[PDB]
């Protein structure tokens, strides 16, 4: 399978009119295990071609969807029309504790519900009365993040000013976050807009306040949106290794928890695509070193469990080993139980900006070789981390379209595939085992040790389930 | 029933030129309507008699939603049985007026405003800044377009710039440039000057309009020149513009010129 | 920790004492969370009559809708016409949501495309993407038709879809004869149901307006059936079955049924079934057009009555018993065919279940919500069964509607204890079930939280949620049932009587406490 | 570094008056920048010497996204070391320019076009039609606004209409009206009529600008009057306007007048 992908790719692209044709042909290229730039091999992060069945989102999905939505003690106002707000209510499975409606407001949806006239006359005036009604109807709210929508971007309303007035007035933090859908090529911008949005209105407010104690171990989990509990499944290991988990960014996050990140000794980043931006301002303004880790599967977590250890004193290191020893029998037990069933079964993936490369290791351990991956909003520096985690002559996609993807699936013929909801069906119909990766398909935590357990079991219940053998009727 | 959309570079003479043309048209015993697609809200002020009445958008704000409004509330009878309406809009530096224009025209169309036997429907469009202000010239709106101009370098750059954007709606649609209407630079080398541009565009110069201060005497006295001073020199001028329009059958697709050919003209 | 032969998932895992410890340390450590005392307090507060007035005096903030935007209702309409492509002019994330959403409900594929309008689009308008997009999409997914829609982005910048489309034609991107209907779908106006009207009517025109000159009213002697935004396939199927077993000619204009239910047999089908253009083209030659949900098809009627010149019937959504005989009777009035003895039996079989189940259902106070036609429908049938429709909410309803429903309530005595609510969101109904508590709620999955919140107050205050409507994400395969006509009414009923019976079995299953009323038979 | 925005009614004299004022401001050895917040894209054409260079929004379309642009591509040096940038914009009847104004302004600010060494940043804003065109007067944009006007009823209605929309951004923000600039429209009482309105408003008439034809000579020749004919009568006038602006300290909060007091003025 060396020249194949090329006879596969330009055959798939063959259908594309010359405008789109040239373009797409550069988003999908064969992976050489050794190149350290994708500017020669593949391209990512450019505009999506019209009418093609993309899965890419918008800047909104990134700021209200992934980054802000998750702050449980705040009230994120979907500023703009009605649809968005009511399409993401509880869509993401970032878990949290608290009393929704009273203390927390995450599975909740607040929208300014723009009407015809709001658009005509523009509306900050509506935004102010609306920032008022929350303070009265939701007393325990601890801040308000105003996530903008397309209309606000065009009509040009000063949602930046109001948030200063109401808030400087109500004595509460308000984040004039700008996440207009028409902005960016994907959701990505939303992240970068979110990150910065944080460093401006939330992050720097505890700057000359030292009623806190920085322990040589204090850290913060940055980039773990805790889908399903992954954040807890990881916050457990660190703490059982002696480190003191102080903050968790988006994923049962506390507005205050975000405010204590500056006083930590180390920033642990799982999502190098979402909080990478902030983790730098985190270091150039405050001067707090950060690192990338991976908690998918035994070998990754075990490995990482040591990296984050060396950044400290030997004291924690011997303690770390104790944690590794503890779970060693458990995860070994899992593999000896499942690997036999997943062995050799190959898998095909397609995610956002982290899992595409980050789950492979969790697979290596189960013996499911990965023969194809792709991102929908990653950059070259995200593929730069991929090539290595991959085999040679494996097919990779970037912003792959229905035709593009579906044809690869149809030809490469994988035993298992992992992508999102929009795609989960098209393949389930081709009798190809599909396992949601975004939402973990409403399953348990995958990060960490306890997580790996469920994963190794979730691939088995789906891949080897009886359904598949029953697809083509006997008479045919 | 023909509907014509009047365009031009803000401050050269759309509303007066229009209200006066329909005022004249009204004089001819014609059923006319003046849709005011301009946030200023003065498109009818000279035929109805006042600052301006209750506009569509402003009115629909009161009822909460535009669908709550009634054609009876915005549509009002004025001089010579001429019907008027305003698209309304926000204030300088807030909102989207390009939206009102849409909301307003949709409403009119929606509430069957084009229902009674009207003979002419004039859209007095302000600045052609964005998509909404093109509303008047889609399909079912206006077919004839009368760009207003003058002898100034920039007044033509516009007449040119305008017709340019029209070629998009003109190719795909049926709307067409019926001619230019000039509100002069005193006639000092302009009487023929515009005619030059009218040709390079491919249209005609429908009529030339004078700089008569009777327009200020009317304007400041809250009425048209046709009601104000029926026999004044420029009262017939406006009657001419009205008569030419009525019999006009030249509707073409604009042929824009380039800055270079544009400046080439004035230069000579 | 996790033990291999008994893997604890998301819920059992964090319950383990090891994890509880963790969360407590996070909470007491860096959350700066309020003390349960005041949390319980603020809660205790929201659940009051004092909070309710404050709640309702609300006029700018909205909490948890019961509507969606228009483009979503457009896309569903399109899915209905054979081999068409829901095409949405604007942002790409919108369709990414439109899709994801329709998935979770039907849980089958949802194809729809978009001209990805980037920042430049807003600034320069959206001509090329419309031009190319029409070409690319038409070239890749090979439709027969593409019905253009629009996200907030195009509305404001007022892209003329019409012009934009025709340029692309003349400019040579798509065969000039290629069907490409369109409809501005201002998400910031009306609701999702509205999109369906605009989208439908758009098409009802594309194939008729020009050809009106040669069509005769009732040339094919058939009956048009316009469904409207409908998400229960069981309803599409049931309406077709009845007319069909009447020997009545018909045409379901907008028919999702096959496409939203493509068998998993190894072959993916981007399209299936659907209404043929040649069918939509011939529409005017029918005897008359029927609108199953008039309250969001008001723009269709204007066209059908106006352009097709159809004497559109004054019928309500075919729900419950009376509104069904009326539907059938009228169809009988038109088609010529009589009401088959078959259907008459069915009716009597329904009235049988009523007399048989009347005791349990009599007097049960309910709170409900949904679309204007649904709620108006459901409510009705609730009076027929003899239940009090206490709180009736309809977030996207209007004045003419509200007062038509009130009147339907003025008729029966079981309706004199109910109030209507329009332009009021879910968070309002959270209050209504607290101040004046139901028995149950009848709505979508979003009503899962109003349920939870009632329990936290007190088990004796909990209001169970009966899922009828849209969305329904926390359950599987309900999309296949029916809520229209006799058939779909047999179900509604069973679903309540047994919804009640179940609760009585739970309220009463305490040994030597409440189990005495645990009757074996009911 | 002071930043002033210049507003007015389309067709009265913003661009020439601005470019000449900075032309003169350059003569004075000042580091000045002109941000073209107008879709027409002529705010710099007289300082840079052509139809217009590559704009921000037009350029950024080439790079697919605005984030891909570089200040180096839009910012070009012109006469007397004056920096010039254009916001870009769609054509007549399509798109949203009010957005370009925004995207273009956020960009310049984003890319640190101000974290330079300028003394005067002039915003040439076109029609104040909607929200985005209000960009040049928020917090961190312009603090001084110089409404341009003339002796015409409709030119004042705007000078007044404009300052009205200002009080909104003025009360909540720090922006203020510095004074009116009269660019000749040829009336008789051009000297006093304006000064009068300037008082009823609460501002001053910073300067009065002649109707000299040296500007058509400069305009049609592709240049400002200051570089064209350095000693021409109106070359010193524009120098005056610039000088007065520099030394001007009078920035007030307008106080609109009513139609009735307005027309009362002219009638006087
Ligand atoms: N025939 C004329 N000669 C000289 N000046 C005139 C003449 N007709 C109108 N005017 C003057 O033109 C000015 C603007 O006229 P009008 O109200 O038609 O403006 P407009 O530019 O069309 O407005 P808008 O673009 O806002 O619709 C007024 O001051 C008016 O007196
Ligand atoms: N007093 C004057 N001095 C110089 N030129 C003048 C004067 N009065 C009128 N003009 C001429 O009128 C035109 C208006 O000038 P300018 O280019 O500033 O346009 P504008 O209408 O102010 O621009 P915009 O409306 O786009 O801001 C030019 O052709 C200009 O030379
Ligand atoms: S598709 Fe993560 S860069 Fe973003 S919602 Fe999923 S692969 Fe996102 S890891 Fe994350 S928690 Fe996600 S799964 Fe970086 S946050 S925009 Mo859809
Ligand atoms: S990119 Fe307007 S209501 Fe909102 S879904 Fe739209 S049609 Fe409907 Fe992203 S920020 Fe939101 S989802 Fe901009 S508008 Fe789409
Ligand atoms: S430029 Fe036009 S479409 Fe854009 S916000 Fe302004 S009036 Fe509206
Ligand atoms: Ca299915
Ligand atoms: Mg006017
Ligand atoms: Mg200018």
């Amino acid at each position: 399978s060396r020249e194949e992908v090329e006879s596969l790719i330009q055959e798939v692209l063959e259908v594309y009119p010359e405008k789109a044709r040239k373009d797409r042909n550069k988003h999908l290229a064969v992976n050489d295990p050794a190149v350290t730039q994708s500017k020669k091999c593949i391209i990512s992060n450019k505009k999506s071609q019209p009418g093609l069945m993309t899965i890419r989102g918008c800047a909104y999905a990134g700021s209200k969807g992934v980054v802000w939505g998750p702050i449980k003690d705040m009230i994120h106002i979907s500023h703009g029309p009605v649809g968005c707000g009511q399409y993401s209510r509880a869509g993401r499975r970032n878990y949290y504790i608290g009393t929704t409606g009273v203390n927390a407001f995450v599975t909740m949806n607040f929208t300014s519900d723009f009407q015809e006239k709001d658009i005509v006359f523009g509306g900050d005036k509506k935004l102010a009365k609306l920032i008022d009604e929350v303070e009265t109807l939701f007393p325990l709210n601890k801040g308000i993040s105003v996530q903008s929508e397309c209309p606000i971007g065009l009509i040009g309303d000063d949602i930046e000013s109001v948030s200063k007035v109401k808030g400087a007035e109500l004595s509460k933090t308000i984040v004039p976050v700008r996440c207009e859908g028409f902005r960016g090529v994907s959701q990505s911008l939303g992240h970068h807009i979110a990150n910065d949005a944080v460093r401006d209105w939330v992050l720097g407010k505890r700057d000359e306040d030292t009623t806190f104690a920085s322990t040589p171990y204090d850290v913060a989990i940055i980039g773990d949106y805790n889908i399903g509990g992954d954040a807890w499944s990881s916050r457990i290991l660190l703490e059982e290794m002696g480190l003191r988990c102080v903050a968790q960014w988006s994923g049962d996050g506390s507005i205050s928890e975000i405010e204590l990140t500056p006083k930590v000794k180390l920033n642990l980043v799982h999502c190098y695509r979402s909080m990478n931006y902030i983790s730098r301002h985190m270091e150039e303004k405050y001067g707090i070193p950060w690192m990338e880790y991976n908690f998918f599967g035994p070998t990754k977590t075990i490995e990482s469990l040591r990296a984050i250890a060396a950044k400290f004193d030997e004291s924690i290191q011997k303690k770390c080993e104790e944690v590794i020893a503890k779970y060693k029998p458990e995860w070994e037990a899992v593999v000896a139980k499942y690997r036999p069933r997943l062995e050799g079964k190959r898998v095909m993936l397609y995610i956002g900006g982290l899992r595409p490369r980050h789950v492979i290791g969790a697979y290596e351990d189960l013996g499911m070789e990965v023969v194809g991956t792709g991102y929908e909003f990653a950059h070259n520096d995200d593929y730069d981390r991929t090539m290595k985690e991959m085999g040679d002559s494996t097919l990779l996609y970037d912003d792959v379209t229905g035709y593009e993807f579906e044809e690869f699936v149809k030809r490469i013929k994988p035993d298992l595939i992992g992508s999102g909801i929009k795609e989960k069906f098209i393949f389930q119909k081709m009798g190809i085992p599909f396992r949601e990766m975004h939402s973990w398909d409403y399953s348990g935590p995958y990060h960490g040790f306890d997580g790996f357990a469920i994963f190794a079991r979730d691939m088995d219940m789906t891949l080897n389930n009886p359904c598949w053998k029953k697809l083509q009727a006997p008479w045919e | 029933m023909r509907q014509c959309a009047i365009y031009g570079k803000g401050g050269i003479g759309k509303s007066t030129t229009t209200q006066n043309l329909v005022a004249a048209l009204a004089e001819m015993g014609k059923k006319v309507m003046i849709v005011g697609c301009d946030p200023k809200a003065d498109s009818t002020r000279l035929i109805l008699h006042s600052k301006a009445q209750n506009t569509i958008m402003e009115m629909a704000a009161e009822a909460g939603t535009v669908e709550d409004l009634e054609l009876e509330d915005v549509l009002k009878a004025g001089y010579g049985g001429v019907k008027c309406v305003e698209s309304g809009g926000p204030e300088p530096g807030v909102g989207c007026a390009g939206r009102g224009v849409i909301t307003a025209i949709n409403f009119l169309e929606e509430e069957g405003a084009y229902e009674d036997d009207l003979d002419f429907v004039f859209y007095d469009v302000g600045d052609v800044v964005c998509g909404g202000f093109a509303m008047p010239i889609r399909e079912n709106k206006a077919q004839e377009i009368y760009i207003v101009c003058s002898g100034e370098m920039m007044a033509m750059y516009a007449a040119n710039n305008i017709s340019k954007g029209i070629v998009k709606y003109a190719n795909s649609g049926s709307v067409r440039l019926g001619g230019l209407i000039c509100n002069s630079r005193n006639t000092d080398r302009e009487d023929e000057l515009i005619i030059a541009l009218a040709n390079k565009l491919g249209t005609q110069m429908i009529h030339f309009v004078p700089r008569d201060n009777v327009v200020q005497r009317a304007e400041i006295r809250r009425m048209t020149v046709i009601e104000y001073d029926p026999k004044a020199k420029q009262a017939d001028e406006y009657r001419a513009l009205a008569r030419k329009v009525v019999d006009n059958k030249l509707l073409v697709i604009p042929n824009p010129i380039t800055m270079d050919e544009l400046e080439e003209l004035l230069m000579e | 920790s996790q033990q291999v032969d008994k893997i604890k998932a998301s819920y059992p895992l964090f319950l383990d004492q090891d994890y509880k410890d963790m969360l407590a340390k996070k909470r007491d450590g860096f959350e700066e969370k309020y003390p349960q005392d005041k949390i319980d307090e603020v809660f205790q507060w929201t659940t009051t009559k004092e909070y309710q007035e404050l709640n309702f005096q609300r006029e700018a903030l909205t909490v948890n809708p019961a509507k969606a935007c228009q483009p979503l209702g457009a896309v569903l309409c399109a899915l209905g016409f054979e081999k068409t492509m829901p095409y949405v002019h604007g942002s790409q994330g919108c369709v990414a949501y439109f899709r994801s959403y329709f998935n979770r409900h039907f849980r089958e594929p949802v194809s729809c495309v978009s001209d990805s309008m980037t920042e430049d689009a807003a600034v320069f308008g959206g001509q090329q993407n419309m031009k190319d997009g029409l070409q690319n999409c038409k070239a890749t997914y090979k439709p027969d038709m593409i019905a253009v829609s629009t996200t907030c982005m195009a509305e404001v910048i007022g892209d003329d879809l019409n012009a934009f489309i025709n340029n692309s034609k003349k400019e040579g991107f798509i065969p000039d004869e290629f069907p490409v209907p369109f409809a501005h779908t201002p998400s910031f106006v009306g609701s999702h149901v509205t999109g369906w009207d605009n989208m439908f009517e758009g098409i009802a025109r594309y194939f008729t307006l020009k050809s009106m000159d040669d069509k005769v009213v009732g040339s094919n002697k058939k009956i048009n059936i316009v469904p409207g935004f409908e998400t229960y396939l069981g309803n599409f199927r049931v309406i077709k079955r009845m007319l069909s077993e009447m020997g009545v000619g018909y045409s379901l204009l907008s028919d999702p049924e096959e496409v939203l239910d493509t068998p998993a047999d190894g072959q993916f089908r981007m399209y299936a079934g659907g209404t043929t253009q040649e069918e939509m083209k011939d529409a005017p030659n029918a005897l008359n057009t029927v609108l199953l949900q008039p309250w969001h098809l008001e723009k269709t009627k204007k066209f059908v009555e106006g352009t097709w010149k159809h004497e559109v019937p004054k019928l309500n959504i075919p729900m419950g018993l009376d509104w069904t005989d009326e539907f059938l009777m009228k169809v009988s009035e038109i088609s010529g065919q009589p009401i088959p003895a078959s259907l008459t039996k069915e009716r009597g079989r329904l009235v049988d279940m009523m007399t048989d189940s009347h005791t349990w259902l009599h007097g049960k106070r309910f709170a409900l919500w949904g679309d204007p036609d649904f709620v108006m429908g459901l409510v009705k049938f609730l009076l027929e069964l003899g239940c009090e429709p206490v709180h009736i909410l309809c977030h996207n309803g209007n004045k003419r509607w509200k007062k038509a429903v009130d009147a339907i309530l003025a008729a029966s005595p079981y309706g004199k204890n109910a109030t209507v609510y329009i332009g009021k969101d879910l968070w309002h109904l959270r209050s209504l079930v607290f101040t004046d508590k139901p028995d149950f709620m009848i709505g979508n999955s979003y009503g899962k939280f109003i349920q939870r919140d009632t329990l936290h107050k007190g088990k004796e205050f909990e209001v169970p949620l009966i899922r009828i409507g849209f969305p329904i994400f926390d359950r599987h395969h309900l999309h296949r049932s029916t809520t229209l006509g006799y058939e779909g009414a047999m179900q509604i009923l069973t679903t309540l009587v047994n919804s009640i019976l179940e609760r009585l079995d739970e309220e009463t299953r305490g040994m030597q406490a409440t189990d005495y009323n645990h009757d074996l038979v009911r």
